[PDB]
């Protein structure tokens, strides 16, 4: 995992390609991705 | 429910006091699980 730097990624076969930053996002156990009012991942946890 | 080879549940355990009915008031399902079964299901009967 790379931080604060451009990469392509892929997650858990969620991809896309951003900025991975560390993020205060409190998510849920059961909860996968997070998502944005415009309907464009944002957030998410990793796998591991 | 089931869906696409996925029967599928969701849970809460919640404290009440009311003997006759449900209790009025909002709180929703996380899943528990997903099993990746197949089975058709038109029917079904709880255990005692």
């Amino acid at each position: 995992l790379v931080k604060n730097k451009c990469v392509n990624f892929n997650f858990n076969g969620l991809t896309g390609t951003g900025v991975l930053t560390e993020s205060n996002k409190k998510f849920l156990p059961f909860q996968q991705f997070g998502r944005d009012i415009a309907d464009t991942t944002d957030a998410v946890r990793d796998p591991q | 429910k089931n869906i696409d080879g996925y029967f599928k549940i969701y849970s809460k355990h919640t404290p009440i006091n009311l003997v006759r009915d449900l209790p009025q008031g909002f709180s929703a399902l996380e899943p528990l699980v997903d099993l990746p079964i197949g089975i058709n299901i038109t029917r079904f009967q709880t255990l005692l």
